[PDB]
RNA sequence: AAGUGUAGUAUCUGUUCUUUUCAGUGUAACAACUGAAAUGACCUAGGCUCAUACACAUUUUUUGGCAGGACGGGAAGAGGAGACGUCGCGACCCUCGCAGAGUCGUUCUUGACUUGGUCGCUUGAUGUUUCUUCUUCCCGUUC
């Protein structure tokens, strides 16, 4: 329908070490 | 609000107790071929999507004014019309083999309004009008008997030849 | 008047960047690198979740089978009616009440064991089975 022819700190949180899975028991 | 096929497709459809068959009518409102109860049916219509498989029609507790607009239904034997406001009956009803009609608690006023019931050929055996103003009018029973002798049981009372003859006398 | 080479350093700027996992290397842990790849369904981030020979030889299906006009009621008047059954309208009648029924073991619900009938129709409805329509009036459909 309508195919007519014409005519955020991603590496920064890894670098800083955040957004990495961890747990306190 | 209106009785439309979209409603025809999906009511609680099952078999009567009596094993009478049917397929009911409820997308959001009024029903057919089983339990046409309590959804404010103004005018009967769109019976065609019933497409015939129904023995019974429990119209009770709607706001029906008259009984017309019946497509040809060979299978329909019983109509349970109770608790509506039926003022009049169509006349060319003639759904062949309509054996039972339940007009209980409606608003049919005149004897003459009952006339169209005579059209029911020899099938309308059971008719119940109890709960209507017409019942109070004089010689109501005898006039129903002389008008529609096809009835075998009226108001759950059985006709009897005695009042048949009295109906003939008047 | 300007000017070279060896090693090495710092600092801009440009540019790159995850669809999700798993396992290995690697790392202080990361990072980074190396390999593969689920698809489907359901419930309110989550899942002890799930899945990838015969039917023709006696009891059944290959057989004992074949032979203004018309219509439709209901009534009247003139020249459809007997059995024999089987299920209904009424009732002067019968009868008089909550429970497939009746008992027990164990537990909050199951396993065992026993064993309308009658009279009318005052013109109710129906399949054997033998014999021998017209006219008039009313009410519906069709043209």
């Amino acid at each position: 329908e309508g195919a007519e022819q014409v005519d955020m700190p991603y590496w920064l949180y890894k670098l800083h070490g955040l957004d990495r899975e961890y747990r306190c028991e | 609000m209106k009785f439309t096929p979209s409603i025809v497709i999906d009511a609680p459809q099952y078999y009567v107790d009596h094993f009478n068959g049917k397929y009911n009518v409820d997308k959001c409102v009024i029903l057919r071929d089983l339990q046409l109860e309590t959804d404010s049916e103004s005018m009967p219509s769109s019976l065609k999507h019933l497409t015939k498989p129904t023995h019974i029609l429990d119209l009770t507790n709607n706001d029906l004014i008259m009984i017309p607009d019946l497509s040809r239904r060979d299978d329909i034997h019983t109509l349970l019309l109770g608790r509506n406001n039926i003022v009049e009956v169509d006349g060319r009803l003639l759904p062949m083999n309509v054996q039972n009609l339940t007009l209980s608690n409606n608003s049919i006023r005149r004897f003459e309004d009952l006339q169209r019931l005579r059209r029911a050929p020899r099938t309308l055996k059971n008719l119940t009008l109890i709960g209507n103003q017409v019942c109070h009018l004089a010689n109501y029973r005898e006039h129903v008997l002389r008008l529609v002798p096809h009835l075998e049981t009226l108001d759950f009372q059985n006709v009897t030849a005695e009042e048949r003859k009295s109906a003939m006398s008047f």
